[PDB]
């Protein structure tokens, strides 16, 4: 799962 | 509200002891009382307010995604019949996510978003917008899904936007912004490419911009920036 | 209750589904609905009501424990007067934590405990009795406190009766009280030299008996003999 | 904190 902020 | 009767300033103390304690859905509920004292939230109030929300629905996708898996080996050939429950608790997941996030959103248009006016602000804001619509597609299948994932984009397009104009390549809500609108672009608009090119100038803009800043500012421009880069490790 | 319309096999599926989607929140809610069926639980059933409570009840503590420290810290001499929101929201806690508790010790109380006539269920529900007594005694400063200082004690040391009469020295069951009830002792009731021979007692009882077990058996028990070697390694 | 099952 690819990353977020 | 049941925090109407508390000050704004002990809702704020409180979120911040609510983080402490790792007590996330104390933290979103103490920050929407918060918000709802209808003054604009500073720098660091806004931070409590996405930090809070975005562990309660963190914890809610990452349910929702086990019990999905489940749902869908239940309907493999050669599965055998276990009945309703499997759908129905993801339904209950899904449902208490999906209140998570209209109330988020509804924090957003009552009235967060029309009385922000600083680029910081706004783009805070509507990155937030685009994020909420975002976990709703993640769970869309009817008739409105394609309007959900309009209404993510065109909020992440807004902010976009903005932060190009009002902002330096390195500012860590535009490093944000553009980090989570380019898995928008991989994960729900099926537009890899576009996510690729996004991380991809994101990153080189910030890059050549990183000699103008501080040691501290490095540090946090530099932190988004390598998750821009571990991004399109896992996309190329 | 909320679950009496689910049937009491979907409540269970749906607990074990919540435990896989780490949603014990949800968990607990299904097993308190599945008890209140008003059938006996089996083997499996009693650690799934078990592990639902004692994961909800652990994150509460783990709050109430933070938040007791900063409580702590702004009684010092030279901190600065903050207000009365850290006792407030301590409280908060405390209070829900206490709900936890009662609820818990109020299905054992009815009808749990009653119905248990099988060494293996009447001294794991005793053994929980006594965990959640002690739960409450962590939190406890008022005119009641010695009162469930002793709820806890008699009911552990029923279930140790019960468990030294009935069960052989490796059960896990037995072994877990015993763990447990050591841990009573060093913590809640001032008695570490109690808690540390019964700590030694237990694991040496085991050793001796290891021999007749399975290497299934062997395995589950020497688990638990593990935990008792470590909290003598913490207290010698 | 000692440990408890
Ligand atoms: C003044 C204002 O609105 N401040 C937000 C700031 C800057 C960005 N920031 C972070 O760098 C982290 N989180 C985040 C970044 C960008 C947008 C949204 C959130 C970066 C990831 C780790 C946590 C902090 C938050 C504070
Ligand atoms: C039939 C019945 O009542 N079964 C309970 C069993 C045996 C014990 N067991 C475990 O070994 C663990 N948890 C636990 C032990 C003792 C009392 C209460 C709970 C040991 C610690 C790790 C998790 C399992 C549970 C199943
Ligand atoms: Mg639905
Ligand atoms: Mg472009
Ligand atoms: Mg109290
Ligand atoms: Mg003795």
């Amino acid at each position: 799962f690819p990353a977020t902020v | 509200g049941a925090m109407g009767s508390m000050e704004r300033a002990s809702l704020i103390q409180k979120a911040k002891l609510a983080e402490q304690a790792e007590r996330y859905e104390d933290m979103a509920a103490f920050m929407k009382g918060a918000v709802e004292k209808g003054e604009e939230l500073s720098c660091e109030e806004r931070n409590l307010l996405s930090v809070a929300y975005k562990n309660v629905v963190g914890g809610q996708r990452a349910a929702w995604r086990v019990l999905s898996s489940i749902e869908q080996k239940s309907n493999e050939e050669g599965s055998e019949e276990k009945g309703p429950e499997v759908r129905e608790y993801r339904e209950k997941v899904e449902t208490e996510l999906q209140g998570v996030c209209d109330t988020v959103l509804g924090l957003l248009d009552s009235h967060l978003i029309k009385e922000a006016g600083d680029a910081e602000s706004r783009v805070f804001y509507l990155k937030m917008k685009g994020d909420y619509y975002r976990y709703l597609a993640e769970v869309a299948t009817g008739d409105d899904k394609k309007r959900i994932i309009d209404s993510a984009r065109s909020a992440y397009q807004e902010a976009m936007d903005i932060s190009k104009k009002e902002m330096p390549p390195t500012n860590p809500i535009r490093l944000g912004l553009a980090l989570n609108f380019s898995v928008f672009h991989y994960e729900i608009a099926n537009s890899p490419e576009e996510a690729i090119s996004l991380a991809k100038t994101t990153f080189d803009e910030a890059m050549a911009d990183l000699h103008t800043l501080s040691e501290d500012s490095y540090k946090d421009s530099t932190l988004i920036m390598q998750l821009l880069r571990d991004n399109l490790t896992l996309w190329t």
